[PDB]
């Protein structure tokens, strides 16, 4: 009754695996490199041929190559279920108080306490170079706002960014579609887009009227006071969101008619809620029974607008309950709409539907806005038309594969891809890397791609490693001569400051680790399965991806002793004597004395001694 | 400074601080209530609950019958069986009321199920008791058993596969004057079948007995299983349309449940009024039922269906007032001086001198005496046992519910009910006419043989409340206890373990409200677990072994190493989004060519719920 | 089969004929013959109805038709409408559901599809039912069986036999003929009789006032119970009351106050394991495997003197121990593990058949020379004793939540996180590893657990015999070096059965640096020897064993197994805690809670009293305190711990009422508090978790006023 203990046991037996009779199960060697695949046993009246799981791994291994043809076809709905999984598009997640393609990530979408916010995808391949496109432009602009100046970063990611093999800014100016994201990153590009004013998704323009923002301190349903400008005068703006369009027109603190179209329910709940939010009727700041303190990727407090706008999205209900009802007249072409978007007369107070077809503000209108520092547009009037706070929050994975040929998007990695990326770059710049290093000059520490590398180095141990790390290296530079291997192993963590210890000496270590640990480590003296090098064949492994390292070698830094350049302050001296003791641990060794001496395992049969300077 | 835990308190909330307080949901290895001494203390407190009540002598088996129903009403506020037939008949009267049609439809619906069912069904159920052997053994070992002792006895209905004909067997056999049956005895020993008999009258004994459990603490024969399906059908079929049953709830619907029922009464409250809710607890639940009240509850529902489905229904009750509980393996006697020990069996209590049991089991067996029989076995007419008819029970707790008033005074009430837990909820104009209300409503559960705790029971203001282990507080749900998941793997095969593995973890953050780190943090514990039981480490890793040697060689030789199969040594690509997906679909685009030839070779020795790709991995053991 | 149905039946008939079979199949994908049955019968029953019409007086053409169809709806409207018609029509209404109900001759149908033949059906139909509603049988083969003239007319007979038609040629030329099922197979059972003596026991099981079940069930079918319920409760005695009490702080004392009585005894540690005195030799490693047999080992050899101890210095000794016994024990495991043998086999079996108290083990014999013996008796209970607070279970918890320098927890991947929510759990665990990696009770924890993996993995074969059990671990400390650690050795005993409840002895001996002079009062239950003494940093520790024979079995073994459960109790407790503070916002408050935002400062928390007075921490002692708790409730758990746990719960959701302001009432509070009370007898955890309730209730009390 202990299937877990029983199978435990099975797998450490020697042959518990039934086997059939056949070529391909003749085909599995009696034994492979002294391990017993298969028992040469002839049972008694079953004639039962047993194997070990070693079996199974040898088959997998070196076995014969099947036909793998029609395997998708058979296991369809699996293939589907993938499929849907990976072209979805992942909203936001909220927290506080349906299609069968739902409830497959129902463990994923609904919680006790949280809710995440899913759009299932699947066979959206028609327009991949858009989708790319903005996907892109959105990764960039996250990227840029939680750096200072976050238009410099911006434009200088943008041009070396590659959506399958156009350049961004080449598919930007084609395209001419996109998002808000596509026409910040145009208008930080110098390229031309089209004038529209951004309130989140909703694009407004205006057609009569005129506003004057004035500073007020209005009251909320919750009960605080809150700095907002107000728009007063009389104002008609188109406005659109999605699939649906509409004309708003509005007064101080008060929305007077909204006629809108039929379209998707959800995009016309969006546009809704937009319209009421950005009317700044006082019913709607009533209606704000929560807490308005969202924040922004860039951990700064968003502005009271777009704080009631997040707010009503998460919790529509609480706009719609408080926003009062009427009845809609009879009219043919008019309707009504009620909470769920339904066809009902008992409608929105000042919401209507209509039939006639209204006449889309998207003309071509072409023109060159400009960028402040923190990616905000403005007309040569000085009206901010859209900025960051507008850009949509949905992530999906691009339909094009998109290269950003820069370090600072490296932190998109998975921890892997930039250790990958980081000692690529410091191979390829051996020979200058090592050229300025041997010159007394440290600049080459503050390169962009130990910036990246320092993104998956324990911030508690960030600098302890990185002064570790500098000393090894001052040591093999200045007092003695240099590894190239431990050089392009140790060199990425000189980025942190130095954190030496009272004692003016460096933390010691015998692996560095890295974010999302089991395997991410760096073994100071040692292979290590993010990194290691055969000191004779002069290949330098990361992630199993083999790189030659000849040339870049040199002849005397093959006779030296790896243990130079172990520790910090230890210099190798004698041999393996066996009279100071066992092997110290590093605890030892930092509380050594200087001058004195210990003894180090480097690795499995290379015992060495090495005396403190 | 001293820790105190409990400070936490003064920071979060206790319903969030005390979340997950039992890891398990099981029976733990050290509080178990089984034994000779736990069976006699539950009938001596089920016939004291009921010793007010008439009692006789039994014409069919000639136990000693006690039946509290239509009783004397209780003049104090201990635990009283004393139902009156009725009132709970009014209770029944109203509830249908309320939902026109659902009687019928539920009967209609549970005759039909019926109807289609087959014997092979009374299969999926626990450990059943067994006639032939009188032990317990698995549910199809026991149908099996008593199908060929039928056949012996030219009973042949579970051949023609409905259930109805075998549940016609089944009664049938009660009118042999003597039944034949094949028993397993250890005649060196071995288990051989012999041709035993016994006699009608010990038949019937042994029908309606329900022996102790050792590994709910009492077990019912497969003479019962049949009929107490279609009432458990008939009682499900009514609570899945009653607004306050709360039992067949389950997942993130159970917090919904919670929240409309909340919402429902805070809505409906008057003007300038008051709404309470009591978090209640029920006194002896399972002691206080009494058979003879869940015959009439099935009659009343089944008014108007055919005669043969209310017999068919009534069946099971009338099966269960009639009980027999079988009291165990006995007690134990030592000599100290002479470092002696001996087992005195059930039929061999009084045997020896009272006087040679310690106090409390000398008053136990005292008080015993009246109830029991001369072969080990003890007459329980009145209480039910353990968990046999919850559903039944939760219908009779909505119809306590659904009264609403007494006097046509000033208080409304309403509630949740999940068998034994209950909320209840009073709408009011001040606190004075709430616990009123309360009061009322206790009273009128007394009188429908429900005992509300008042030692667990109590009340607060609307808005914070405990339902069946969940703790809501103002929207925010919360769970005293989690079945965590089990270490180690199912031990089916190294390709199946991973599916049903990551269907656990799913299925824990679906219904039982595990979180993403809690999720994530189970998915790293199962991968543990099945590397270390199927010796598949990373092929990057630096483990010894004789499959692991060539997983490194695999590791080697392979490029596309991150489509490997975590049991090749192949990373784990698993996370919350995909705990849905095989991994070798998973895997597919990621895996080379030669690789993906290898392992899905069709013709591969091998192979010869949870949802996996059959493969080199899909092997079996003797 | 579901493209066929799908072509040949209009999408309404499809659906309505799903719900009508889900209504009382769970499995409705699992047969289709029954879909197409209904389908079929829905198909007959528009058929028959939606033509035929009728008109106010007699005219047999206005919209009132002359069919209403009871089908193809939910059973609960059904009934309805069908109770509804018979009552208005004065005619009685079926047991069964009705498919349709004739308005000409107001009567209820029942129509029939056949496979075999009409007129054989009808009289099974016939018999089923009875006179209670007419029949309608068409066969699949041109045929009928009408028990009425004014019934259904040649046309729609015409219409319905040419869609069986087509249904029969379309199954007959598609291979699904062998699919059909009759209906007669869905009706199987209506012939239910009760035999005589399940009659007797149904006579017998009336309620009082009730001869036979015949006059219960006319009673339960005539009587109307209106005012039964009033009537019972104006006659029931005013004494059967809840007796509610608003509760104030006033009523709310302290629990178990005996333990505050310094007559009692303290208690004494009882845990499996050494949690915080425990002291485990050392020896790096490169992080290789190694059996634990080899382990011991080496770590042995690397501490010579203590193993080579041969004499004992006797320091506490229990009251019922044997010196002798236990240090013979010591010997014989260090022997037995320093040997070049394979096996953790003891060598003097013989003598540590006696060591352990195994042959100490009563004699059963036959129940006939035990009933004539009058001086065998059975046993008294054991009353665990009444013990009050003792200051070690403080010191463990204060001691455990602390950070050390070794880490026991290496957890494996998952893939990458893509969704948001992904990305929540992903920084919620690394915050908690972060807070949770280097905390003592995690590698207590882990000790646990391996030793008692350990303890079941030799229970394949070894049960018969004395076996070492090396109390190990495997520990990582922030600098990457990896240690074996050794904590002591434990000798298995030997269950001759299997049942997998049979007790087993295990004799441990841990190292520990702890004078249990110290403290006396903590260890009556083991006998210490003074085995060494140890350097770690140029200090000399005194190195006693801690011996003791305690028992287990294979469920306990599991259960100390299933002790890494603690690590997700935790997690989730913290998710819980998050959870709650993100539930006032409308975000993710885990980076706020532990480090704070712009708008929100980082979260503290109280997590104790120095010298009276109120202590503050940020959310990882918070996190640690908590793992601390569970890791204890774990240990330490049984029927006491068990039952405190879930009775001070009510406790503490009355004083959350309180703190809210919500006016709680109570009906028994003595009854709550004497059925807390009742737990507290002699379990470390339930004593402190008293006292510690008791001083945080005086703090609450205290804050209350202000
Ligand atoms: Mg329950
Ligand atoms: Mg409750
Ligand atoms: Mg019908």
């Amino acid at each position: 009754k202990n299937p877990s203990l029983r199978m435990k046991w099975a797998m450490c037996s020697n042959f518990p695996l039934a086997l059939t009779k056949g070529d391909m199960a003749n085909r599995i060697p009696l034994e492979y490199k002294g391990i017993q695949l298969k028992t040469n046993a002839e049972d008694i009246g079953t004639k039962g041929q047993m194997c070990s799981i070693a079996a199974v791994t040898w088959w997998n291994t070196y076995g014969p190559i099947g036909d793998t043809e029609g395997f998708e076809r058979v296991y369809e709905s699996f293939f589907l279920r993938k499929m849907r999984l990976d072209n979805a598009t992942w909203g936001r997640i909220t927290f506080g108080p349906t299609s069968a393609e739902f409830i497959e990530m129902l463990h994923c979408l609904q919680g006790e306490n949280w809710r995440q916010i899913y759009h299932p995808g699947g066979n959206k391949l028609t327009e991949s170079r858009s989708q790319s496109m903005i996907v892109a432009c959105r990764k960039i602009i996250r990227r840029s706002i939680v750096a200072s100046n976050p238009l410099e970063l911006a434009v200088e990611i943008a041009n070396k960014t590659v959506i399958d093999t156009e350049p961004l800014k080449s598919c930007l100016a084609a395209i001419d579609g996109g998002d808000v994201a596509c026409d910040i990153i145009r208008a930080a590009l110098g390229l031309k887009i089209r004038q529209r004013q951004r309130f989140g998704r909703l694009e407004l323009k205006r057609i009569s009227g005129r506003g004057f923002k004035n500073d007020e301190e209005i009251l909320i349903g919750n009960g605080t006071i809150q700095k907002i400008g107000i728009w007063d005068g009389e104002e008609e703006f188109h406005v659109r969101c999605g699939e649906c369009r509409g004309i708003l027109k509005k007064s101080k603190m008060k929305l007077e008619k909204l006629l809108i179209n039929s379209a998707k329910k959800e995009d016309m709940r969006d546009l809704i809620i937009l319209c009421m939010v950005f009317s700044q009727d006082t019913r709607m700041f009533q209606g704000v029974r929560g807490e308005i303190n969202f924040l922004n990727r860039a951990g700064q407090l968003l502005s009271p607008m777009y704080q009631l706008q997040r707010y009503f999205l998460n919790r529509s209900n609480d706009l719609f309950d408080q926003w009062g009802y009427e009845e809609s007249p009879k009219a043919s072409e008019l309707h009504g709409i009620n909470e769920s978007m339904n066809a009902s007369d008992y409608t929105l107070k000042g919401v209507v539907v209509t039939r006639n077809v209204i006449d889309d503000f998207s003309s071509t209108e072409t023109e060159k806005v400009s960028i402040t520092k923190n990616l905000s547009l403005i007309k040569r009037t000085g009206e901010v038309i859209m900025g960051a706070n507008d850009v949509s929050e949905l992530e999906s994975q691009a339909q094009l594969m998109i290269t950003y040929d820069t370090p600072k998007m490296w932190e998109m990695g998975t921890t892997k891809e930039l250790v990958q990326n980081t000692y690529q770059w410091v191979l390829k710049n051996l020979v200058t890397l090592k050229a300025q290093f041997l010159l007394g000059k440290e600049d080459m520490f503050q390169w962009d791609a130990f910036e990246a590398f320092e993104s998956i180095i324990p911030q508690k141990m960030a600098g302890q490693y990185s002064g570790f790390a500098r000393a090894v290296l001052k040591q093999m530079r200045d007092q003695e001569v240099m590894k190239t291997d431990q050089f392009i192993k140790l060199l990425p963590f000189c980025f942190s400051p130095p954190k030496l210890r009272s004692n003016g000496e460096p933390y010691q270590f015998l692996k560095l680790v890295l974010k999302g640990g089991g395997e991410n480590f760096i073994e100071v003296r040692k292979g290590s399965p993010l990194f290691s090098y055969n000191p004779q064949t002069e290949v330098l492994t990361i992630c199993g991806r083999m790189m030659s390292l000849k040339g870049k070698i040199e002849d005397e830094e093959r006779n030296r002793s790896m243990g130079n350049a172990v520790l910090a302050g230890f210099l190798v001296s004698g041999k393996y004597d066996p009279d100071l003791g066992d092997f110290k641990t590093i605890e030892e060794l930092e509380k050594l004395k200087p001058g004195e001496k210990a003894n180090i395992l480097l690795y499995q049969g290379k015992p060495v001694k090495v005396v403190k300077r | 400074m001293n820790i105190n835990p409990y400070f936490l308190f003064i920071d979060v909330p206790i319903q969030a601080a005390i979340s997950t307080t039992f890891p398990y949901t099981g029976v733990p290895p050290y509080s178990h209530g089984t034994g000779t001494g736990y069976t006699i203390d539950t009938v001596i407190r089920t016939h004291e609950y009921s010793n007010k009540g008439k009692q006789y002598i039994s014409d069919v088996t000639g136990c000693t019958m006690v039946d509290p129903t239509n009783g004397p009403l209780p003049e104090d506020n201990e635990p009283s069986a004393y139902a009156q037939l009725d009132c709970v008949l009014e209770a029944l009267d109203r509830m249908d009321e309320e939902h026109p049609g659902l009687f019928q439809a539920a009967s209609q619906n549970a005759m039909e199920t019926l109807m289609v069912t087959t014997v092979d069904k009374l299969t999926q159920g626990r450990q059943t008791f067994d006639w032939t052997v009188c032990r317990n053994q698995p549910a199809a070992t026991a149908l099996n058993t008593t199908i060929t002792s039928f056949r012996l006895n030219d009973l042949n209905g579970a051949d023609k596969g409905g259930l109805i004909p075998f549940c016609q067997d089944i009664i049938d056999s009660l009118d042999r004057p003597e039944m034949t049956f094949f028993s397993v005895k250890n005649i060196k020993r071995i288990p051989m079948k012999v041709k035993d008999k016994i006699t009608k009258v010990e038949y019937i004994k042994r029908a309606l007995s329900l022996n102790t459990m050792t590994k709910a603490i009492a077990t019912a024969g497969i003479q019962i299983r049949g009929f107490v399906l279609v009432v458990e059908n008939l009682a499900k079929n009514i609570c899945e349309n009653l607004e306050q049953s709360g039992l067949p709830v389950g997942g993130n619907e159970k917090k919904a449940k919670l929240s409309n029922a909340v919402a429902k009464m805070l809505s409906n409250c008057p003007p300038g009024g008051i709404s309470m809710t009591v978090t209640g607890d029920n006194t002896k639940w399972n002691e206080c039922l009494n058979p003879r009240i869940f015959l009439a509850m099935t009659e009343r529902i089944t008014r108007d269906s055919p005669i043969w489905f209310r017999d068919f229904c009534s069946i099971a009750p009338v099966l269960f007032s009639n009980k027999i509980a079988r009291l165990g393996k006995g007690f134990m006697i030592t000599s100290k001086t002479k470092r002696l020990k001996a087992q005195i069996p059930c039929p061999d209590l009084f045997s020896i001198p009272l006087e040679r049991y310690n106090e409390e089991t000398r008053a136990k067996l005292k008080k015993l005496k009246p109830f029991f029989n001369e072969e080990g076995t003890a007459s329980l007419s009145p209480g039910m046992m353990m968990g046999m008819f919850n559903m039944l029970s939760t219908v009779l707790g909505v119809a306590a519910l659904g009264i609403k008033n007494i006097g046509n005074k000033e208080y409304l009430w309403d509630g949740l009910q999940s068998s034994d837990d209950f909320a209840l909820f009073v709408n009011a104009k001040d606190e004075e006419t709430c616990m009123e209300g309360i009061n009322d409503f206790y009273r009128t559960c007394k009188l429908l043989g429900i005992n509300m705790s008042k030692k667990k029971s109590y009340c607060n203001e609307t808005g914070m409340f405990e339902f069946t282990s969940m703790f809501y507080r103002d929207g925010f749900v919360s769970n005293f206890a989690m079945e965590l998941p089990s270490f180690g793997v199912a031990g089916v095969n190294e390709s199946a373990d991973m599916a049903i593995g990551m269907t656990i973890i799913k299925n824990n953050m679906i219904n039982n409200g595990m979180g993403p780190a809690t999720a994530q943090t189970a998915i790293q514990l199962f991968i543990a677990d099945y590397r270390y039981t199927y010796k598949c480490h990373r092929g990057d890793s630096k483990v010894e072994g004789k499959r692991m040697k060539i997983i490194k060689e695999l590791w080697e030789n392979t490029k596309g190493r991150d489509g490997l199969l975590v049991a090749d040594g192949g990373p784990n690509i698993y996370n919350l989004r995909n705990l849905h997906i095989p991994e070798i679909v998973l895997k597919y685009n990621l895996m080379d060519p030669e690789y993906k030839g290898r392992l899905l070779h069709p013709q591969n020795p091998f192979v010869g719920d949870y949802d996996a790709v059959s493969g080199t991995h899909s092997w079996r053991t003797k | 089969m579901d493209t066929f149905i799908t072509r040949n039946f209009q999408t309404t008939i499809i659906q309505k004929a799903k719900n009508t079979m889900a209504e009382f199949s769970e499995d409705p994908e699992l047969q289709p013959a029954m879909l197409f049955n209904i389908c079929v019968h829905l198909e007959v029953c528009y058929v028959i109805s939606d033509m035929n019409f009728l008109d106010e007086e007699g005219k047999a053409y206005n919209l009132r038709p002359q069919y209403e169809v009871i089908e193809g709806m939910p059973r609960t409207i059904a009934w309805m409408v069908q109770r509804s018609l018979a009552q208005e029509h004065g005619i009685e209404t079926p047991k069964y559901l009705a498919d349709l109900f004739d308005y000409k001759t107001k009567r209820f149908i029942e129509v029939g599809i056949t496979k075999g033949l009409a007129d054989d059906y009808f009289w099974k139909k016939k018999e089923k039912l009875g006179n209670s509603m007419e029949l309608m049988i068409f066969s699949y083969n041109q045929d009928y069986s009408l028990s009425n003239e004014s019934s259904l007319d040649e046309e729609g007979k015409g219409r319905v036999l040419s869609r069986l038609t087509e249904l029969q040629a379309e199954l007959s030329l598609k291979n699904l003929w062998q699919v059909l099922i009759g209906e007669e197979d869905v009706e199987k059972g209506i012939d239910f009789k009760l035999g005589q003596t399940i009659s007797r026991l149904r006579d017998i099981s009336v309620p009082a006032g009730f001869s036979n079940f015949e006059g219960m069930r006319s009673y339960i079918d005539n009587i109307d119970p209106k005012g039964a319920i009033e009537r019972n409760l104006a006659r029931m005695s005013p004494l059967v009351s809840v007796t509610p009490k608003k509760l104030t702080w006033e009523d709310l004392r302290p629990i178990g106050p005996h333990i505050y009585n310094h007559e009692l005894p303290e208690v004494p540690y009882n845990a499996f394991l050494l949690m915080s005195d425990e002291l485990g030799l050392a020896n790096m490693t490169e992080g290789k495997s190694k059996k634990p047999k080899t382990l011991a080992k080496e770590c042995l050899e690397k501490y010579s003197t203590l193993r080579d101890q041969t004499d004992p210095i006797l320091i506490m000794k229990s009251e019922k121990a044997n010196e002798n016994f236990l240090w013979k024990l010591w010997r014989d495991c260090v022997n037995t593990i320093s040997n070049e043998e394979m096996s953790n086999e003891l060598q003097k079996t013989n003598y540590a058949k006696w060591a352990t108290g195994d042959g100490l083990t009563y004699q059963k014999i036959m129940k006939e020379v035990a009933i004539d013996d009058e001086t065998m008796c059975q046993e008294e209970p054991k009353i665990p004793n009444k013990c009050r607070v003792a200051a070690w279970v403080q010191t463990e918890m204060n001691l455990l939540s602390t950070l050390t320098s070794k880490r026991a927890l290496d957890l494996p991947e998952i893939g990458p996180d893509v969704a948001p929510v992904e990305h929540v759990g992903s920084e919620r665990r690394k915050y908690f590893v972060n807070e949770i990696n280097y905390c003592k009770a995690s590698t207590v924890m882990m000790k646990y657990v391996l030793f008692h993996t350990s303890l079941l993995n030799e229970s394949n074969a070894s049960m018969g015999k004395y076996k070492v059990i090396p109390i190990t671990n495997r520990v990582v400390n922030e600098k990457g070096e990896s240690f074996d650690m050794l904590y002591g050795l434990a000798v298995k005993g030997q269950s001759h059965l299997r049942g997998d409840t049979d007790v087993v002895t295990v004799v441990t001996f841990e190292f520990s640096s702890t004078d249990p002079r110290v403290d006396s009062g903590k260890w009556p239950k083991y006998t210490v020897f003074r085995i060494g003494s140890l350097f770690v940093s140029g200090r000399e520790k005194s190195v006693y064993l801690y011996c003791r024979v305690n028992g287990t079995n294979k469920i306990q073994m599991k259960w100390g197994m299933e002790a890494r459960r603690c690590l997700l109790q935790s997690m989730q407790q913290m998710e819980a805690i998050v959870e709650q503070e993100s539930s006032i916002q409308g975000y993710d408050m885990t980076k706020a809670c532990f480090k704070g935002d712009r708008v929100n400062s980082p979260k503290t928390f109280s997590i104790g009293t120095q010298e009276g007075k109120l202590v503050k921490g940020s959310f990882g002692k918070a996190l640690r305190v908590i793992f601390t708790k569970c890791l204890m409730h774990y240990v330490f758990g049984n029927a006491q711990l068990e039952g405190f746990s879930a009775e001070s719960r009510r406790l503490l959701l009355l004083i959350q009422a309180l703190k809210d302001r919500k006016g709680p009432w109570v009906f028994d509070l003595e009854g709550m508090y004497s059925g807390i009370e009742e737990c507290i007898s002699n379990n470390p955890w339930v004593i402190q978790s008293a006292y510690w309730f008791n001083e945080w209730l005086g703090f609450e009390k205290e804050g209350s006023k202000v």
